[PDB]
């Protein structure tokens, strides 16, 4: 009964912080991946146009 | 010479389910009301 409150508050805090951090990291990494995918197509077509 | 009983007063805190930091253990009980007078 002396450890009940610390336990409950810590458990919930850790779970919430973890879920929020995971969602934010996934979104940022996924945006970086989209930017990289556009950057490569752009460069390939630039090379083709320069050749022509 | 008679006998009388004494007891101090005792206090409680209630905290509701919080959308934030809180996770509460459930150690409660349920009941059905029935009629009232």
């Amino acid at each position: 009964f002396e450890v009940e409150p610390i336990l409950e508050v810590l458990v919930g805090k850790v779970l919430e912080q973890g879920l929020m951090e995971v969602l934010e990291e996934e979104e940022l990494a996924a945006m970086r991946a989209h930017q990289e995918h556009f950057e490569q197509i752009r460069n390939a077509e630039l090379v083709a146009t320069q050749r022509m | 010479i008679k006998q009388h009983s004494q007891q101090t007063v005792r206090e409680q805190a209630t905290q509701m389910a919080r959308p934030g930091v809180l996770l509460d253990n459930d150690y409660d009980k349920e009941v059905t009301p029935g009629r009232y007078q």
